[PDB]
């Protein structure tokens, strides 16, 4: 850290929260109320966060519109995850998800309510009654098309009540470390450039994903996967990063995403000949089928010309048939989305969409616990101490290869409440506030320090775009290995260009140069992690599809019936975790892969759904 | 007597002295909007006329000056047919608007009208009936005393 | 280097903390009733000036005037006489001056109905030019 | 080369005794998306990085990128660039804020202020928390419409000019809106106390009716009107009809 002084700045929590999000927010006031003296931290303000721009709903089996029971939720997700979904962790989701979701009325969410003064449901993708045979589910509560706006500033208001510390515009460089333990958090105060060091005896990182490090897509711009990144700084193997989920719905210009809310109520996709052309490719569910599948579905699509539009390179949206006191009561948010960035009057006109980048199922590998995992190959699965996750930049995994419709603002809840229920536990108040070892991220400093006063020939601005574009291309909604190969080849040589790197802003007040240059960083090791893991996946599962191998490779061949065949070894079959571990300096990677749990927590609560062929 | 918030609004602002931190621009250059240029126009008049009644009850007070002589002293120019209405003009419409806007703007205290339609129509609403009310008690003597230069007795 | 300092926790309300102690209920809201109550009652008042003029008239209006006026500067000198940009007893000097100004503009008004034409009269003999 | 150009205030706290700016900053609006927030970045990409500002959402929901622009206080991310290359657009921060760097200004005051509101659910007996829906009518959640939406940008606040006065003790259209949006949610209790914070002659009233705050709010929404209610509640000239009844096979 030699080109310059920094005013370096120590505290002591118990536990630190990257993240204000909502696994973040909800994390807090569970330990609030726990009584810990709990930091919150995050590089914006709480309500900027991204779940604020949800819009569908939250899942929960609550009935408000038909019966139902949690165990048909809890189907849909592991036919949604095509078994790449540990369980362990679901089955954690689908039960406790009347709880987690009636928390939020009683804490003042305003859900949209039914005639009878319920949680009015609509219908969302790749969710039905009677385990996939029955019909279509009503579990998604909302409150009409904004849902996340409002959980997120309910949740908000609920921990202001919970007397937590809050960190605002502080941008978390490195989780620190001394060796195995993370002993808390350093970062840069972006209000006066100071830097700050927070001893902690947890550390939950609830940083959100790295939807940036594609060109087009859904998220904000502060989606730079950073906890990802941070998890691999500190040396820690991130989990099926490959899996990027496609929304169908993103609109074709900016790619603001169009809900599946607005497929729910009963609109539908249409081509250039006037087909509803989802009736096709899903004979059931038709366009309410799973995302992976209606993106994939679209872009066949257009890739046979059938697109709409002077390009005939995206399609349409159809609202124009649903009465428009329903649209104006439903879908307002999109209704006026759309009249701004596509002009569009939604009760007279299509909306002009195209699949998009939208949610990283892949993140930092952990338990059922929400605990931080490493992976070894005969050690198994061994902690990492003092040290959570949750939310986006998680993996515990309750998605697998495929997150399902709106249960991502419930794993963000749910397992921020399991944070805190988890720790409030296996933390005990003799265990005194770890002390950091000396010189503690004089590096994340030094990083700094470096990319501050940046002096290569490369803009920071357009090495991020060129990441984003051959990024793009290569690991597409289907993906082929000479392209993969081809891409690696290009993303692994952008890496490199990370040391001939230019910034101009020099300040440390409020430097959104240099931030943006370390998201940058944070970007490209999330991007780089996702391209090798793709390559080297020979397989099509859940978002990942590769045109070179076509078939869900699994222990069994399981169209075939089970007993008669004979089990593959681990090695030769897909059914596993991507588990990356890249040096964070040079950008070498290597994988390793690990199993995926099929158990449920209580064989007696539930029974572990085998693999079955994933049709829609 | 402070409620605790606005304790800290206070310290606030101290600290944000103490950056010796720049404030944003507003009249320099926020846009002419019918909403709050009325709200001038409301206030600006609703004083003008106050410090009127100051500069004239106690102005007229303490000087020697009965309010007679002041009325004979402009007579002594005589100015223009014109220009003694436009004063009287400039004299109702500060009375006028202001009295008239005072229902306005006490409908916006009751929520009553307070939608951009109902702002922007009593907008133009209150200006008309101001207009109207201030030429109309101004031109009516007037063509009542040129209404005798011929008349019928 | 990490030759650091340990700092303190940013500036914050607690609205949780505040909540101790705070009792004041010195309900303004039934003084804001009575200020628009009376403007709503000067709405006939101005008309009924310019049709029936008098020396009890203007001192119908005096009176109004004089309370009506004095709720208004009184607003007026909260806004823009500020302790933060006037310092704290010089905003006080507003702020008494706005009850000067009350008691100088009755007096005012008291003096010209009771020694000189009269407000009433005094628009007649101004609209007669 | 329909070179837009545009007038952006600018200031550097770094610089010793620097004072505020103005920058003219032009545009190629072929090479440029058609929306404001678009042209900054693309400034700040391609110009002079150090053009510091708030972003996040690209669909104008977040609240982050609140600002002037020509003349008014709107979100970036989804005003429209004015098509006239003849012209300029004028960029300044949110009025009479304190500002950190060119458009980044200090909220923490409004953000203190509407958590000075007890932004959260207030019921007299006690509940169980996942326990049970509280009942609420189509009719009652619906009045939240309105309220519920607002994002926090301040672009209301930033607006009234007498919050620019008396900043420190007026809470400000949006903070207010939000004060009102807790008073009516029919499954809240202690709506009597929340009014209370607010019965003195500044905290509420000091709202003189000039209406900007709805006429430069992006989302359309409606604090004066809040207000509104929150005067005629002050001042006992109304009350809530308190909480429907929650029936007993619900
Ligand atoms: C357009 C859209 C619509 C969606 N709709 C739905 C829906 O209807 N239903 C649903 O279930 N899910 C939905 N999702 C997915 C879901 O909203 C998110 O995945 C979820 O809200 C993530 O929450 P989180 O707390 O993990 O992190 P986020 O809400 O993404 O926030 C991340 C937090 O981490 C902090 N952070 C990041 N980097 C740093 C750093 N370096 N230092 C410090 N802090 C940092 C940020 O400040 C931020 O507060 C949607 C997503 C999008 C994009
Ligand atoms: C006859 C009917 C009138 C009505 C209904 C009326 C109503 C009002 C109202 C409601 C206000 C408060 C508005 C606010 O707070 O912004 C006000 C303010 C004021 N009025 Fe009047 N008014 C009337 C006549 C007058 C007259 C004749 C004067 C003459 C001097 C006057 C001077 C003022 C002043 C100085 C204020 C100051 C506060 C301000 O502008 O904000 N008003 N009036
Ligand atoms: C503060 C106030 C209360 C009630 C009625 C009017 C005002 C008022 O003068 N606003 C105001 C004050 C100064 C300037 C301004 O316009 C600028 C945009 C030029 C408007
Ligand atoms: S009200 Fe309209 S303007 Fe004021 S904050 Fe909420 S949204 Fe921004
Ligand atoms: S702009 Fe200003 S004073 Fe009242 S109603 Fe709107 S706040
Ligand atoms: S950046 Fe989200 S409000 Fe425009």
């Amino acid at each position: 850290s030699n080109i310059a002084q920094y005013k370096v700045i120590d505290h002591a929590y118990d536990v630190v929260i990257i993240g204000a999000g909502g696994a973040g927010l909800r994390a807090a006031m569970g330990l609030g109320e726990a009584g810990f003296k709990t930091a919150v931290v995050t590089k914006m303000f709480p309500t900027r966060s991204h779940t604020t721009a949800a819009q569908g709903g939250i899942n929960a089996a609550l009935g408000s519109m038909n019966p139902d029971d949690w165990k048909w939720h809890f189907y849909d997700t592991v036919k949604g995850s095509d078994w790449l979904g540990d369980q362990n962790a679901m089955h954690y989701l689908t039960r406790n998800a009347v709880e987690a979701v009636t928390e939020l009325e009683n804490f003042g969410m305003p859900f949209s309510r039914t005639p009878e003064g319920k949680i009015y449901q609509r219908s969302f993708g790749g969710q039905s009654n009677n385990y996939g045979k029955g019909g279509v589910a009503k579990r998604t509560c909302c409150v009409a098309d904004r849902t996340g706006h409002s959980m997120l500033h309910t949740l908000y208001g609920n921990s202001l009540r919970c007397h937590c510390t809050f960190f605002i515009e502080y941008f978390a460089l490195d989780l620190l470390m001394d060796k195995g333990r993370c002993v808390g958090v350093i970062a840069l105060c972006l209000e006066d450039g100071t830097i700050h060091r927070f001893r902690s005896k947890r550390t939950i990182v609830a940083t959100g994903g790295y939807g940036r490090a594609y060109f087009s897509c859904t998220t904000a711009h502060m989606n730079t996967g950073d906890g990802t990144a941070l998890a691999t700084r500190a040396g820690i193997a991130l989990e099926d990063l490959e899996f990027i989920q496609f929304h169908p719905t993103g609109i074709y210009g900016v790619g603001c995403l169009i809900t599946e809310g607005s497929r729910g109520e009963g609109g539908f996709l249409v081509n250039s000949e006037g087909e509803r052309f989802m009736e096709r490719y899903a004979p059931k569910a038709k366009d309410l089928a799973s995302r992976d599948v209606v993106s994939r579905a679209e872009t066949i699509e257009i890739m046979e010309g059938r697109g709409v539009g002077p390009e005939k390179d995206h399609i349409y949206l159809q609202l124009h048939h649903l009465p428009a006191e329903q649209l104006h009561q439903r879908l307002p948010g999109i209704s006026e989305t759309a009249k701004i960035f596509a002009g569009v009057d939604v009760t007279k006109e299509p909306i002009p969409v195209i699949p998009t980048v939208h949610y990283n199922m892949g993140g930092i590998p952990t338990n059922y616990k929400a605990q931080v995992i490493k992976y070894t190959k005969e050690g198994g699965d061994k902690i990492v101490p003092g040290l959570y996750a949750c939310g986006e930049c998680a993996c515990h995994s309750v998605h697998g290869a495929n997150r399902l419709g709106a249960n991502s603002l419930l794993d963000a809840v749910v397992f921020g409440r399991a944070c805190s229920i988890n720790i409030k536990e296996e933390l005990k108040p003799d265990e005194k506030i770890p002390e950091l070892p000396e010189g503690a991220g004089e590096e994340s400093i030094a990083n700094l320090d470096a990319v501050r006063y940046a002096n290569g020939d490369v803009p920071t601005a357009e090495l991020r775009l060129t990441m984003q574009k051959t990024m793009q291309k290569h690991a597409g909604v289907f993906r082929r290995g000479d392209i993969l190969a081809e891409g690696v080849k290009k993303m692994m040589d952008l890496f490199k260009e990370l040391k001939r790197l230019k910034t101009t802003d020099r300040s440390l007040i409020w430097n959104s140069d240099l931030t943006e240059s370390l998201e940058l960083q944070n970007l490209m090791l999330n991007a780089t992690q996702t391209i090798v893991a793709a390559e080297n996946r020979k397989e099509s599962r859940g978002a990942h599809a590769r045109d070179d191998f076509p078939k869900r490779e699994d222990e069994y061949d399981y169209s075939k019936p089970i007993e008669g065949q004979t089990k593959r070894p681990f090695e030769k079959h897909w059914r596993k975790h991507t588990l990356t571990k890249q040096d964070p300096r040079t950008g070498h990677i290597t994988l390793d892969y690990r199993p995926v749990i099929d158990k449920t927590l209580d064989p007696a609560e539930v029974d572990w759904i085998p693999p079955i062929i994933r049709s829609y | 007597e402070k409620t605790p918030i606005q304790v800290w609004g206070w310290d606030y602002l101290m600290r944000q002295r103490a950056l010796k931190r720049p404030i944003a621009p507003h009249l320099t250059i926020y846009k002419p909007q019918m909403t709050w240029m009325v709200s001038g126009l409301h206030r600006v008049t609703g004083c003008a006329m106050a410090g009127t009644l100051l500069i004239g009850g106690v102005g007229f007070s303490v000087l020697p000056l009965d309010f007679t002589t002041f009325v004979e002293f402009i007579r002594g120019l005589g100015i223009p047919w014109v220009i003694l209405d436009t004063f009287k003009f400039i004299i109702a419409f500060p009375i006028a608007f202001h009295t008239l806007n005072g229902i306005r703007f006490i409908g916006f205290d009751m929520a009553k009208g307070t939608d951009i339609p109902s702002i922007y129509r009593g907008a133009y609403l209150v200006l008309g009936l101001a207009a109207l009310i201030s030429l109309a008690v101004v031109v009516y003597p007037r063509w009542e005393r040129h209404k005798k230069a011929t008349l019928p007795t | 280097t990490s030759a650091a300092v340990t700092g303190a926790a940013p500036p914050q309300f607690d609205p949780i903390a505040a909540e101790k102690g705070f009792k004041p209920l010195h309900s303004h809201g039934t003084l804001f009733k009575i200020e628009r109550y009376f403007a709503a009652a000067m709405v006939p008042l101005i008309p009924a000036a310019y049709f029936i003029h008098g020396r009890e008239m203007d001192l119908c209006l005096a009176l109004a005037l004089t309370l009506h006026v004095h709720w208004g500067v009184w607003g007026v000198v909260n806004d823009y006489g500020r302790p933060f940009v006037l310092g704290d007893t010089l905003a006080a000097a507003v702020r008494v001056g706005a009850y000067i100004f009350t008691a100088c503009l009755l007096a005012g008004l008291l003096y010209f109905n009771e020694h000189d034409v009269g407000l009433t009269r005094a628009f007649e003999m101004v609209w007669e030019l | 080369k329909r070179i837009k150009t545009f007038e952006i205030y600018r200031f550097n706290p770094e610089e010793p005794g620097a004072k505020p700016k103005l920058q003219k900053f032009d545009v190629d609006l072929d090479k440029c998306g058609t929306m404001v927030l678009d042209a900054l970045i693309k400034i700040k990409n391609e110009v002079d990085p150090t053009l510091t500002f708030r972003r996040s959402c690209r669909e104008g929901i977040c609240g982050s990128c609140a600002m002037n622009i020509a003349g008014e206080n709107t979100l970036a991310c989804i005003c429209n660039i004015d098509q006239n290359t003849s012209k300029t657009t004028k960029i300044y921060p949110l009025p009479h804020m304190f500002v950190i760097k060119d458009l980044v200004p200090d909220m923490n005051l409004f953000y203190a202020q509407y958590a000075s509101i007890q932004p959260w659910l207030q019921k007299k007996t006690k509940i169980n928390l996942g326990e049970k829906q509280q009942y609420q009518s189509i009719k009652e959640q619906e009045k939240l419409d309105g309220l519920y939406e607002c994002i926090l940008c301040a672009c209301c606040s930033a607006s009234c000019p007498s919050y620019w006065w008396n900043a420190d003790k007026y809470l400000g259209p949006a903070v207010l809106m939000q004060a009102y949006r807790w008073i009516i949610d029919s499954r809240d209790d202690s709506a009597a106390e929340r009014l209370a914070r607010m019965q003195d002659g500044f905290s509420a009233f000091k709202c003189h009716t000039i209406m900007n705050c709805t006429k430069t709010c992006p989302k359309h929404l409606n604090p004066a009107r809040a207000i509104g209610e929150i005067k005629m509640l002050l001042t006992k000239m109304k009350t809530k009809p308190a909480p429907l009844p929650t029936p007993a096979n619900f």
